[PDB]
């Protein structure tokens, strides 16, 4: 029922113990050098094994 | 209800998300803090 300007689709892979650092404001690997998600991030993360 | 009243000291000691909520609460704290000292001294103001 929502409209968007442009929707970002951004594809990776990563083990599992870092998808918990595809989070808002997260520390770690991921969230510090490789992908760190903005504060007030608006979307949708979605991961399959 | 902040886990500190010093403001750098929550900065240095929280992670940005979590020192959001800290500040928030300081804010909100001090903002009633001027809110009510403003109040005061404009019905004191009255009487003077």
């Amino acid at each position: 029922d929502l409209c968007f300007t442009n929707v970002y689709a951004d594809s990776f892979v990563i083990r599992g113990d870092e998808v918990r650092q595809i989070a808002p404001g997260q520390t770690g690997k991921i969230a510090d050098y490789n992908y760190k998600l903005p504060d007030d991030f608006t979307g949708c993360v979605i991961a399959w094994n | 209800g902040a886990i500190s009243s010093v403001l750098n000291d929550i900065l240095s000691r929280l992670d940005p998300p979590e020192a959001e909520v800290q500040i928030d609460r300081l804010i909100t704290g001090r903002l009633q803090s001027l809110q009510t000292y403003v109040t005061q001294q404009l019905i004191r103001a009255a009487e003077i």
